[PDB]
């Protein structure tokens, strides 16, 4: 198989900057190189075939270049809708092969998360479970730490986290953290806290409730 | 967006087989190669093979020679890929695409597992009585304990789409848990009601949950 190595494997750039990503083949592929764009949870889309030909409707800011083993895809002025993962593909020899992809993420202003905590619903307690939910929404950059505290003491098992990919509207990230206990455990303590620590502050944002109210 | 139409999500036991369709409408089905691609989460894309409908011509990636079988039916403009003796390395999204321009299917998710189909429990997330009166309020739905993927979550049957984050499911043991949040103006809730709708086609289940402020 022909091996394709893409570089860099991820990138950050601002609106209006030039961007260049490269695809290196393990042997000469005689210009038979396509580029695809894939957005989060969507299908891939064909941008460029045969090194440098634009598929119809692909915006003019895209171009491609290269020969032999060394190919590039260039965006002349970055737009918000260009976020996603970029894949090269060679079709010089079977089996056709893709690079590992280059993730392109858009820069924007720093933003603290909006943090909300929710006690377990009374519905869930009737089944004997108790999940406490913490939403950390619309923050930038993506790196974040969430810590759960039961009566002032850190808790780590029963915690499940899920991150969104980069928002197509405001370029922020969001996260959901669920602490699942038994009802029995839940009823024995009073104070439940999620603490988010983000680049924007050295103080964590602290949100909590006391089981003793509704 | 997407120009070809694929068959829906599939849950299939280890050792068994599935057949995914790819429908390609237009008068020239026999003029275009159809490519088949595999994507496992975290991994990238991977080429399976292609077929040229109506020609007797097919090229397989060596790696999938005994795993994929391609056919096409020209009268219905439909290409098929059967996947056989499935294992969990076969759990992935599969795409079909024309070898020309930008013509890709929406994809078909395949889950290889003998775990039991399980409907979700749908729980409201309403603000605690430690009630913070900024000018926006966030609400949520927890969708817990279901299998397989997917569920689709909406708010007020689709009418509320601004302010929504639906988070990817997480798989713990053999069950998924997912949450969705929605942020709306404070003045408008609870007077203008907010309902989460969850559909789990695999269990033929649909649940609607009004998010109600907490009582005492
Ligand atoms: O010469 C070509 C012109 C357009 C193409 C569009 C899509 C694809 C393609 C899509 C998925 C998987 C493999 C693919 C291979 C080719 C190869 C050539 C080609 C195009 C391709």
């Amino acid at each position: 198989d022909i091996e394709l190595t893409q570089s860099p494997s991820s990138m950050y750039a601002s609106l209006g900057e030039r961007v260049t990503i490269t695809c290196k083949a393990s042997q000469d592929i005689n210009s038979y190189l396509n580029w695809f764009q894939q957005k989060p949870g969507k299908s891939p889309k064909t941008l460029i075939y045969h090194t440098n030909r634009l598929v119809d409707g692909v915006p003019s800011r895209f171009s491609g270049s290269g020969s032999g083993q060394d190919y590039s895809l260039i965006i002349s002025s970055l737009e918000f809708e260009d976020m996603g993962i970029y894949y090269c593909l060679q079709y010089d020899e079977f089996p056709y092969t893709f690079g590992g992809g280059t993730k392109l993420e858009l820069k924007r202003a720093d933003a603290a998360p909006t943090v909300s905590i929710f006690p377990p619903s009374s519905e869930q307690l009737t089944s004997g479970g108790a999940s406490v939910v913490c939403f950390l929404n619309n923050f930038y950059p993506k790196d974040i730490n969430v810590k759960w505290k039961i009566d002032g003491s850190e808790r780590q098992n029963g915690v499940l986290n899920s991150w969104t990919d980069q928002d197509s509207k405001d370029s922020t990230y969001s996260m959901s953290s669920t602490l699942t206990l038994t009802k029995d455990e839940y009823e024995r303590h009073n104070s439940y806290t999620c603490e988010a620590t983000h680049k924007t502050s050295t103080s964590p944002i602290v949100k909590s409730f006391n089981r003793n109210e509704c | 967006e997407v120009k070809l139409h694929q068959s829906g999500a599939e849950l299939v036991n280890p050792g068994a087989s599935v057949k995914i369709s790819c429908k390609a409408p237009g008068y020239t089905f026999n003029n275009y190669w159809i490519e088949w691609v595999k994507q496992r989460p975290g991994h990238g894309l991977e080429w399976i093979g292609e077929i040229l409908p109506g020609s007797g011509r097919i090229n397989y990636n060596e790696k999938f020679k005994d795993k994929a079988t391609f056919t096409a039916d020209t009268s219905s403009n439909t290409a098929y890929m059967q996947l056989s003796s499935l294992t969990s390395d076969d759990s992935a999204v599969y795409y079909c695409a024309k070898k020309y321009g930008d013509y890709w299917g929406q994809g078909t998710t395949v889950t290889v597992s003998s775990a039991k189909t399980t409907p979700p429990s749908v729980y409201p997330l309403a603000p605690g009585s430690a009630a913070q009166t900024n000018s926006m309020v966030t609400l949520g739905c927890l969708v817990k304990g279901y299998f397989p993927e997917p569920v689709t979550v909406t708010w007020n049957s689709g009418s509320l789409s601004s302010g929504v984050h639906t988070f990817p499911a997480v798989l713990q043991s053999d069950l998924y848990t997912l949450s969705s949040s929605v942020t709306v103006p404070s003045s408008t809730w609870p007077s203008e009601t907010v309902t989460c709708n969850v559909a789990h086609p695999a269990s033929s289940t649909k649940v609607d949950k009004k998010i109600v402020p907490r009582d005492c």
